[PDB]
């Protein structure tokens, strides 16, 4: 199947200018896939913002301004709110019926408690290895914006087995964190030197390595 | 908030600028119609005014070789050049059946393209999703304007769409989606299709909501004051029509044949009602340069119809005799030929559903201009038939009263004698002569084909009678002395061209038998 | 005036069919368009299926072709989908969101009802310890904490040191493992200097399962 | 080194059996033909013979609805079934045009498709690159046989190839490539191709290293000893024909409608010389089971054809009269709509060069068996023509003295008044009767179209001229009391199935207008 | 583009049977495409073999023998002789006249008994990477028969840039052996802890690891 | 009897136009295909262009798409490939095989002629040592060299203290970097006893530019 691809998240000065892209995998973006934007606020209804690519919908703020750059499907918010924080999904129609979405862009502004993250790399246990499972914990603190990419690595190899992450959470101090799991077997974890916790926060890329 | 509305329709794909009936042009100084031309003065208009739309109507689909070679991608990458903003399907557009319309235009076209009442069913379904629109949310200004689509139920009996498409009632079709239009906060909403000046009206009447209509398929020309050329007015332009709900709601058409741009000041209110509708339709006189940018283009494309010129149509295995000596004076095959291209061209890809049944032809034999060998391979090109019907005329449609008819007909063979190619090669006619008689009282037997009746025969002329009938544009303007029919004509609409008429009969054929089969006697 | 409402909200065990009922109102319903969307907790939207305005067309997507069947009553302006052999990957909140005819767009969009699919069984939770390494703290510090893995009844509480411990503590949101289960972990800040000198047990409690395992943590 | 070669042609997609004239099975125990019955025959032989090849010399392609259906697709599927080893092309395989061909066979067919003679040039040519070859090297046992294919230069007469095909000499184009076999040691040279009996003969003469020629394209018949059904042979099988060089040429042909499978044992020494050929066409009679396997993939593929019954095919826009009480006694516009589609059908598919003038028809009124009623959307489907024409006949060509015309002419009217479906609706002759004369002295005027008087009209016929007619199977049998025919016919050859041949034009002319016109006159 | 894959080398007893398989990346191969397989005697005009799949070209033995397994076309060599150990090259006709060759398999016939390779791999020079270059040279010796993969690896990483090799070369002791060098920037070099070259000969992989 | 020539691809600068021919003779010239196909020195088969018999058609590989030009004289029984703007990638053999027009075989192969297009220009070798740490060779001896980087002659000498040492010497086959220039390296097997012990000096010459560079190799 054919991927839509949007930024995995944004931040944005309140009253500043910021471009959602929207891209194909394989081929360019026009008009004639009828682009088609989304406000969603985390975990409620997705309202509609704009259809055609450029159309706004009824009762929408003038300062949402859809467009097409080169390969990829646009949306500028020229003049943010702090109303504006949430997640914007883009989604495009291929005719057939089929209809694909985008992974979704989280939008953050807020203004300025902006934090890098505090990783703390955790191996297996002392006993878990004997229960003949075996779990690496990678715990995030004390981070705005509050999106994050977690990447997990051995020795420069990448793992995409067995990789579980929450979803960032404010926590008592209105920053944000989350935890990110790697279920593993007892062999996998002593055939490979060390294994690697990769967390990047706004270009801010932060590891952490453990080994037997 | 005045919206400048700039419409065509009935364009007939004459990409290159015509002669003021819609010919061949010939005086370069005194041309008109032309999409170099027309894009010259659209470019003037948007450069200033604010808020303007360009739309068609359909009917863009046949007419000239450039369709007939192109066959719907000269389309899209023209109207994408004029850079237009919406259009709507057309009598015409399934002539080469959906994939005609679907390959070519709906995914080469880069503007959305219309049509509610228009629903297809199977798989069809599937490949088509949404290249055909029913409506379209068009912004202009701050504002949006509203445009709904519709096309003519009459489709089916004047072209070849298929029997997975189904053509629903205007109306029906129309009111659900204009309703959802103002559902959506779009007070501002222009009907645009192809179903005839009549139905169009209809649509002013009888659907609440839809503020202007634009229309044609009917070659109707709407005029406030003096027409600019021998275009002949029906209604002042806008044509307003009084609704139901109690609206004025203006109706608009330019001629058709890439004549005459429409032009139409509309003034709104803040709630989406038509206040003010001034305007008239602008003709593209030479005084209208012709934008150079595409003029090129154009000219570049003008080679791939040279080399059609050259190639094999189809083949006959006969003798096609168009000498004077054959054809002036007596029944030519030739003659019997063209009649019956000009007749079954016109019953696949009839204009109006008026002429769905035109089974009657004639033509002078001062338009049959060189015969065509088969001795060689029997191999028949276009350039052949350039040498048969050099004229680059049209075959126009005309309604007579049988007395008229009668008249012209004796008028083949009054000043009977020499060359004089005034006589007339029938078809869907069986004509005797006595030429020992009066001149002007000769014709002895004269059976037409009376389609109008239930299995057609051909039945004895009444002078009384009215009879549709198909024939050149130089006989409908009164060539070689026929003033009887340019003034005693009841109807008249300008058809395809006359060789581009042939070509497409010839190639749909592949091989063609014109025989002398006795329409024309003496005694 | 104009909404969607849907029905459907349980849980259900792998295999079993479940039928989805949206109720919409306020507007020609016999006109628009009518899809499903589903949206996986955390994770993005899903394209699920469509029904058009006259009922010859409905489309699904490549995720759930022929496992789901939609259908459309405009005798009673409500939309349907029967969800047959279901799975893990199918749990997410399903909208139905209606299309007006345009570029058959997506306007109006329905609260949405929740589909939870597990064996989903009430879970007692394996503690494990977490080994206090020095590679976080720097002013004379250390990080350690305890595991809590695999358990099912939300929530579980997390002490330390019978809870004579609350400065330092910073325990987790859980997980939902792909097998519908939680995990999570509870981390706490200390000085190296206690080592040898304080003891260090977290506690946690699952009264949905009663099960309250107080686990030690040394290095 | 013995080599049995089975060998086919002019198979007409008859797909499932026939009857011994080559129309629609009707007594189940006494059917022939089928490509169920020929799977059976050839696994007999090759479980018998371990050197065998299974050839075709082309016209596979026109026919049956089957064809119509599926257009080359069923013939691929099922040649591939057979297994097949070789096939040369055919003056009807270009039919469908060059995609009609490349599209549905040449991709799908699963053996080597030979034709030396045929050069592409343009953009054709690289689409069509190396899917129709020249020659063929084929290994058999622990030897290795050449096959070389030609095609008639008079396909482009017979069918639609496109300007981007030549048609080179046969013999001039297989010379160069035969002597470059005898370049790659091989020394048994098959030739292969579809031009006609005549050219097959100047093969073996004309043509060193050449040792065999399997042809077709003339339909004829070549038995050595007693024919074991109706067919007539022309000579014995195999045909030995005396080169230039001088040596014994086998040159062999099984009737057409896949009715005969060729059968020829060739012992060839160590250096590849004919030294022995003897053999016979085996007749597929119902002592040969029908395979059940290919039995059943038949009646798999027999549901999409019943589909098709019920699709629209074209339009009419007039009633066509084919109620007994109109057909069988005046003209009526479905004889003249029939009789049109016969003679028009032969001339785009002509089956040899000798019909490619064919401009008479004659049809009983006791084969019109229903009328078809529009202003019902108009629609015409094959179901309808079942009604029309349900004999499953054929339409067939046949040469004819006028006295022979004259006489069947008068036993259109001998005892009219009830006339059990003797009389005749025309095409391409004017006739006119006087019934108040002597049975058999009523035909006063009989006007036909002459052949090649340069320009086709109606000349008077002469009891002396030989007339080159097409009319159904029925009447070439003597059916409604035409002994006169069955007797002194001078040419018959079987045609296309009748209600594929309406069906056909129906669809490629889509619109028809069939009318009375006064072939048919009476005082 | 389409890349027809062929088995890179093969080895068989005298009077053995062997099978070089020839395939396409993207679809199956059919007769349609006229398999077609010759031998190349390495810096020689290659002589044809096979074409059609089955036909053998005039004075072709009779142990050579075409055929189609599957997805792929093949050549059967039944009965091999010295006389067999050539370069055999696959080739396939997607018609518009489109042809193309495969990557060929080097047959190796006995000669000796097979002796597995001997890896001695070097790091770029105390003084090379103050001229701003910096190549890691990797020597193989003593290996029959002469059919090698040269993998270099950047910690658990693949590189296939800047990687030149050696074509085999008989020795001095009719053994093969063949350089692989790998051209790097002093960057690299120190940025990734360990660099290994990777060669695998009749399954027999043998590795060398170097860093700063 | 039936044989193929080619024409002289000597050595040409990137850019330069070159024309090939190759002479047939002993057949209908007339009658079958004729094709180029080429080889880079080491590298697989690669398909170029083809003539047919009946002329009108001509086609190239995507590789040499209007870069190069194909044309058949059956007058002068010749085949002939133009090859205009050249690089480094067209460095190969150059072949013309005959086609049959059947089963489109690939029959007859000429010797096929050698295209080496480079920027020539002829530079002394860089001259790098190649550190001897005891991880290569068994418990008793030690593997040293000396790595002779970027030079134009094919040729070039290496000696080991001043040839005084041919005993555990293994110099290996030079590489053709992307860039046209050669490369090798020249080892050599010593005991660990020798290292703090006798000194190790390889000697090249490259007396195509004269350069004698005498590098000495110490462990670290
Ligand atoms: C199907 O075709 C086969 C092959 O022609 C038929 O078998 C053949 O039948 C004919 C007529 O019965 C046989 O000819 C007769 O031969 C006898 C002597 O055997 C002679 O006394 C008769 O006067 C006549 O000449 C022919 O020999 C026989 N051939 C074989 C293969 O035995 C078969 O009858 C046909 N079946 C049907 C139902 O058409
Ligand atoms: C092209 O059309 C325009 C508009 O009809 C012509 O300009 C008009 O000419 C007439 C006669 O001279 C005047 O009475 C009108 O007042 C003019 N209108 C305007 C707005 O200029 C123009 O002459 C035509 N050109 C040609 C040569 O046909």
């Amino acid at each position: 199947q054919t991927v839509v691809t949007q930024e995995p998240s944004f931040s944005v000065s309140p009253g500043g200018t910021v471009t959602l892209t929207c891209g194909l995998s394989s081929g360019s973006v026009s008009t004639s896939y009828y682009p088609n934007w989304y406000q969603q606020t985390p975990g409620q209804a997705p309202r509609t913002l704009i259809y055609s690519t450029n159309t706004r919908s009824s009762g929408v703020p003038d300062r949402f301004s859809g467009s097409i750059l080169g390969n990829k499907a646009a949306l500028t918010i020229t003049g943010a709110q702090a109303d504006d924080e949430s997640d914007y999904y883009c989604v495009l129609f291929m005719g057939s019926g089929i209809w694909v979405f985008g992974g979704g862009t989280k939008l953050t502004v807020l203004g300025q408690p902006k934090a890098a993250p505090s990783v703390t790399l955790f191996p297996p246990s002392s006993e878990e290895l004997q229960a003949n499972k075996a779990t690496l914990v990678c715990l995030i603190s004390d981070f705005y914006p509050g999106a994050v990419t977690v990447a997990w690595k051995a020795d420069s190899s990448p793992v995409k087995a067995g990789v579980e992450t929450t979803t960032p959470s404010k926590q008592s101090n209105n920053k944000y964190a989350a935890s990110s799991y790697l279920s593993l077997t007892p062999e996998q974890w002593k055939s490979h030197r060390s294994y690697s916790c990769q967390v990047t926060h706004e270009g801010s890329t932060v590891e952490k390595t453990v080994a037997p | 908030w005045e919206l400048t509305i700039l419409h065509t329709n009935d364009v007939h794909s004459r990409l290159e600028q015509t002669s003021e009936d819609s010919s061949k042009c010939v005086n370069a100084s005194r041309c008109m119609g032309g999409v170099a031309r027309l894009f010259t003065k659209v470019q003037q208009i948007r450069r200033a005014e604010p808020n303007v739309l360009l739309l068609d109507a359909g009917d863009q689909y046949q007419g000239t070789i450039w369709f007939t070679v192109y066959k719907g991608a000269e389309v899209a990458h023209f109207m994408n050049a004029l850079r237009y903003d919406a259009m709507a399907l057309g009598n015409h557009e399934f002539d080469n059946g959906v994939e005609g319309l679907i390959e070519p235009l709906l995914k080469e076209a880069k503007f959305p393209i219309l049509s509610a009442n228009i629903k297809a069913k199977g798989p069809l379904a599937s490949q088509i999703s949404g290249l055909y629109l029913p409506y379209k949310v068009l912004p202009v200004g701050d504002e949006v304007v509203g445009i709904v689509g519709y096309t003519s139920k009459e489709t089916p009996f004047l072209s070849n769409p298929g029997t997975n498409l189904v053509f629903e009632d205007e109306i029906t079709a129309l009111q659900p989606e204009v309703d959802k239009l103002k559902t959506l906060n779009v007070n501002k909403i222009i009907a645009l299709g192809h179903s005839g000046f009549e139905m169009d009206k209809l649509i002013a009447q009888k659907v609440r909501g839809v503020d202007v209509v634009v229309g044609g398929h009917s070659n109707t020309f709407l005029y406030t004051g003096n027409p600019p050329s021998k275009e002949v007015p029906a209604g002042k332009y806008p044509f307003i029509v009084t609704s139901d709900d109690g609206r004025k709601v203006p109706v608009v058409q330019a001629y058709a044949f890439g004549k005459y741009l429409g032009y139409l000041k509309i003034e709104f209110d803040e709630r989406g009602n038509v206040i003010s509708s001034h305007g008239n339709p602008i003709l593209l006189n030479s005084s209208i340069p012709e934008d150079p940018s595409i003029k090129a283009d154009i000219n570049k494309w003008r080679i791939k119809l040279d080399n059609y010129s050259t190639q094999e149509l189809g083949k006959t295995i006969v003798y096609l005799d168009g000498s004077s000596q054959s054809c002036r004076f007596r029944e030519c095959n030739m003659g019997n030929l063209i009649c019956d291209a000009m007749i079954n061209n016109n019953l696949r890809h009839a204009d109006e559903m008026f002429w769905n049944h035109v089974s009657m032809c004639i033509l002078n034999g001062g338009g049959i201009r060189s015969p065509i060998d088969e001795r060689n391979n029997g191999t028949i090109t276009w350039e052949n038939l350039a040498a048969v019907l050099p004229f680059g005329g049209t075959f126009d449609l005309v309604q007579l009263k049988g007395s008229t008819l009668k008249k012209a007909f004796e008028h083949s063979v009054h000043r009977y004698g020499q060359s004089t190619g005034e006589f007339l090669q029938v078809g869907g006619i069986h004509v005797v002569y006595d030429l020992s008689r009066k001149p002007g009282d000769r014709v002895v037997k004269l059976d037409v084909l009376c389609t109008k009746c239930r299995v057609p025969s051909y039945d004895p002329l009444k002078m009384d009678e009215v009879y549709k009938v198909i024939l050149p544009n130089f006989l409908a303007n009164g060539g070689d002395g026929f003033q009887m029919i340019k003034d005693e004509l009841l109807r008249h609409d300008s058809g395809d061209q006359d060789i581009n008429v042939v070509s497409t009969y010839i190639s749909k054929m592949k091989v063609i038998y014109p025989a002398v089969e006795g329409r024309i006697k003496f005694s | 005036q104009v909404q969607l409402v849907e029905s459907g909200g349980g849980v259900v065990q792998p295999g079993r069919s479940l039928r989805l009922s949206c109720a919409a109102s306020g507007f020609t319903f016999s006109s628009y368009g009518m899809h499903w969307v589903r949206q996986a907790p955390g994770k993005g939207l899903e394209w699920v299926a469509v029904f058009w305005y006259d009922g010859s067309n409905k489309y699904y997507a490549d995720s759930v072709k022929g496992r789901f069947t939609i259908s459309r009553d405009n005798s009673k302006n409500t939309l349907y989908l029967q969800m047959n052999s279901l799975s893990a990957e199918d749990t997410a909140v399903y909208y139905c969101a209606r299309a007006p005819n345009w570029d058959d767009a997506f306007d109006i969009w329905g609260q949405g009802t929740m589909v939870t699919v597990s064996s989903a069984s009430t879970k007692g939770p394996s503690v494990f310890p977490l080994a206090p390494s020095s590679k976080s703290t720097s002013g004379g510090t250390a990080a350690l904490g305890c595991l809590v893995k695999d358990y099912f009844p939300e929530p579980v509480t997390v002490s330390w040191n019978s809870g004579a411990l609350t400065s330092g503590v910073h325990t987790f949101p859980a997980v939902l493992q792909s097998s519908g289960l939680y995990s999570l972990s509870s981390v706490v800040t200390v000085p190296s200097s206690s080592l040898g000198t304080q003891t260090y047990i977290c506690n946690v409690n699952h009264k949905p399962s009663n099960t309250k395992v107080d686990k030690k943590v040394e290095p």
